[PDB]
């Protein structure tokens, strides 16, 4: 085969180039934006093939350990437009740490529990940042940095009693909740109640109530999910719809088959990467948000028994996802983007570290293989296709949580 | 009054119409994390705000400093409620806001707080007069702006203006026959109209499209719309449209024609269809097609499509 030192891309095939867009001679707003982005892709990927000597690809995990390690402190103003969502910075960063397996020092870990101890709202749930009304996302973005701290410290940090107080606040009759008081409600809010309920023990048999029918409405005709219902298909409406229904074990409500389809059809055949809805562009943190959705299905279709899926891949290319990753969504400064040209942000170091561990590993029962793309370090620890935090700091979490009773419930 | 940006702009702790309050400084705790270095206006702004919030100020000199707050940061979600608290509070005059919000969601149109206070103030006077024609501006700019369209679907179903929307929707697809946006805002539009069990309409919805899908072979909306209309019926349930696609073949045998005559194979075979054999040899001969040549990107899903069809229709 080959020597150790050259791996053979599958962008960078001959064939490869039949996978450039055909407008059919008709151009539009959309046919020349995407010509532009695949122009600019073809080049970063030609630039990483040298004939026939092929170099291992390698993720810049130092470069991308000094970002974050900065930005867990501290931030410049360009950051201003992310003070009502603080908790979010704690979680993107932890996550990626944890992913890139850098431990979280001692003192670290405490001054973030306390931060997001200040973040926490009497009337239960977390807001943006200290003295901030409470709102799902942040909600959700806190429990999770404090379960991926994993510490008695940071888990007695969470009001229990206010939490569901506050989810119940929220819920509204048609199965609904809204994103905060007096807000907008769309599928995120489903997802970020049924995520925090769940991995607190806080779920009560009423909570949820008409919630995985009202998320079954919010499929559209194209097989995926939209913010509300009649909305257009998304991946992250699509992800927020099929992991909340996961965890309610109410997956069935959903035609599984138009979901598969349509999530599949995200992948672009040029880039690798998913793009978010039909004939939009590309972007880094849909290898989450739309890769996810594949360990998803897979889990609800072998809970079916279906009989042909597969024992060994997700229902994806997992080696273009992570050679467009890797080639081109590393900023050399540290930190992962959106495509290149863009810069960096701590939401697509998250989601591009977070989709490049799900394209890394497969699990199922007790098969388990993996395909890591590169020099053998560029493997990632592992993520919970449902949470989006290490499985076994859900293992920890619900374990210790599961200890507690449901508030006033019995 | 004045602008953030505006040469004479005073920051609050230099205003004499402020110095009876003390500012409320942001507790962020002795040793931060994700700290962000305000500058010197966004931080006065956010400590005056924390006080009047503090101390539940229902003031018109409130009210004006939500609005630099929001110039600041339109995210701030809680900002944005307190406003509304005012508005109420103050009895101000909705008109006038409505205004305001128009300028606001023209500057940043890619924000979910803008797009919720907007509907708050149509809920709140019971007046979309105003709304099919400034979300279509902000359609013109960016024709896929994601909230413009969910705010859209929301009025027109409210106040039930569906009159002229699927005119609108033929415009747009004239603009951009790839918008997938728009053939949602299509779907949308018949289901809550006509329907598509009226079979008249969905004749006339399947010409439509299958002409748009000879214009423009390799657009996808079209292909996913076609299904789309189809699927619940099952595709089986339409013979000629398998001979039209069968005949466009050899011409246009595109990733999205090859694959959808393996999803009418598909429902062919689940509906006892004559010839079982042969149409299951003519389905996984495709999947292999697309699994190996025509759609590799998608070769995991094709093999487990044939899988599938075998675990199913082998007998
Ligand atoms: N929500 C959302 C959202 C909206 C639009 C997008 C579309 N998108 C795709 N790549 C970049 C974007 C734009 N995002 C960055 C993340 N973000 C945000 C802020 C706070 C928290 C979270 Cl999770 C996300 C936003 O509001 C806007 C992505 C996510
Ligand atoms: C838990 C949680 C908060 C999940 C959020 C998931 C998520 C990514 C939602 C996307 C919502 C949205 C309005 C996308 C369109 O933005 P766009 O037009 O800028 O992007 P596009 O061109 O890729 O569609
Ligand atoms: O993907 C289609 C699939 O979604 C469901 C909901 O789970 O219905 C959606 O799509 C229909 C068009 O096929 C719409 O009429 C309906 O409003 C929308 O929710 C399933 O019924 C359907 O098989
Ligand atoms: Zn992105």
């Amino acid at each position: 085969s080959s020597p150790v030192w050259s791996e053979p891309l599958y962008s960078l095939r001959p064939e490869h180039a039949r996978e450039r867009l055909q407008d059919d001679s008709v151009e539009t707003v959309t046919s020349i934006e995407q010509a532009k982005v695949e122009e600019k892709i073809q080049e970063v990927f030609s630039s990483y093939k040298f004939n026939h000597l092929v170099p291992r690809l390698v993720l810049q995990r130092e470069k991308h350990f000094h970002y974050l390690k900065r930005g867990l402190r501290q931030l410049t103003d360009a950051y201003e437009c992310l003070d009502a969502s603080r908790p979010w910075l704690c979680y993107w960063i932890l996550h990626s740490l944890e992913l890139l397996d850098e431990p979280i020092p001692q003192i670290v870990a405490t001054d973030v529990c306390q931060f997001l101890e200040l973040c926490q709202s009497p009337e239960g749930g977390f807001g943006g940042g200290p003295g901030q009304y409470p709102h799902l996302a942040p909600t959700y973005a806190a429990v999770n940095a404090l379960c991926i701290i994993g510490t008695e410290e940071a888990y007695d940090i969470i009001n229990r009693e206010k939490l569901l107080q506050y989810l119940y606040s929220l819920k509204q009759p048609d199965g609904s909740f809204l994103m905060h008081v007096g807000g907008e409600v769309d599928v995120r809010s489903a997802y970020c109640a049924a995520s925090v309920a769940s991995l607190t023990n806080i779920i009560t048999p009423d909570l949820f109530e008409g919630t995985a029918e009202w998320i079954a409405r919010c499929q559209n005709w194209e097989g995926g999910i939209g913010g509300v219902p009649g909305m257009e298909a998304h991946g992250g409406y699509t992800f927020c719809g099929l992991a909340a229904l996961v965890i309610l074990k109410r997956e069935r409500s959903l035609n599984l088959k138009s979901l598969l389809q349509w999530v599949t059809s995200r992948q672009m055949r040029f880039e690798g990467g998913f793009q978010g809805r039909c004939n939009k562009l590309v972007d880094g943190c849909y290898s989450f948000w739309q890769a996810g959705l594949l360990p998803l299905l897979h889990r609800a279709l072998h809970a079916q028994g279906d009989p042909a899926l597969s024992m060994s891949h997700w229902m994806f290319h997992q080696q273009a996802l992570q050679e467009y990753i890797l080639m081109c969504c590393q900023c050399p400064a540290g930190g992962l983007l959106d495509k290149p040209g863009k810069s960096r942000d701590f939401y697509h170091t998250c989601y591009c570290l977070s989709g490049l561990s799900i394209a890394q590993h497969f699990g199922s029962g007790a098969m388990l293989h993996d395909v890591v793309l590169g020099v053998p370090e560029n493997a990632l620890q592992p993520t919970h296709p449902v949470y989006n935090i290490g499985p076994d700091k859900v293992i920890q979490a619900t374990t210790y949580f599961l200890q507690k009773p449901v508030p006033g419930f019995e | 009054f004045v602008s953030l940006d505006s040469p004479s702009y005073v920051l609050y702790r230099d205003r004499a119409e402020w110095a009876d309050i003390d500012p409320v400084p942001q507790n962020d705790g002795p040793n931060p994390v994700v700290q962000i270095i305000y500058s010197d206006k966004f931080r006065d702004v956010y400590d005056y705000f924390r006080a009047v919030l503090q101390r539940d100020e229902r003031s018109e000199r409130a009210f004006k400093l939500t609005r630099d707050a929001i110039e600041l940061n339109a995210a701030n979600y809680t900002v944005w409620h307190f406003r509304r608290v005012l508005l109420k509070s103050l009895q101000k005059d909705l008109h006038e806001e409505m205004n305001y919000i128009t300028a606001i969601i023209e500057e940043q149109p890619k924000n979910y707080q803008v797009w919720h206070h907007r509907r708050v103030l149509v809920e709140w006077l019971r007046d979309p007069s105003q709304e099919l024609e400034f979300i279509a501006d902000i359609l013109n700019q960016d024709a896929k702006n994601y909230h413009a369209w969910q705010h859209r679907q929301w009025v027109i179903q409210e106040f039930k203006l569906w009159d002229n929307e699927l005119q609108y929707v033929d415009q747009l697809l004239k603009e951009d026959v790839r918008n997938n946006s728009v053939w949602n805002q299509r779907y949308f539009v018949i289901s809550n109209t006509t329907g598509y069990n009226d079979r008249a309409v969905l004749e006339r919805e399947v010409q439509y499209t299958l002409e748009m899908i000879k214009l423009v072979p390799h657009n996808e909306s079209a292909w996913n719309y076609l299904k789309g209309i189809l699927q619940d019926r099952g595709l089986s349930k339409y013979p000629n449209l398998l001979n039209q696609l069968l005949d466009l073949q050899p011409s246009h045998s595109s990733p999205y024609l090859i694959a959808f005559l393996v999803d009418i194979y598909e429902d062919m075979l689940e509906n006892q269809c004559d010839n079982k054999e042969d149409i299951l040899n003519k389905a996984l001969e495709l999947c292999e097609i697309l699994a190996k040549e025509k759609d590799t990107i998608r070769k995991e899903y094709w093999r487990y499509i044939g899988r599938s069809l075998q675990s199913k229709h082998s007998t």
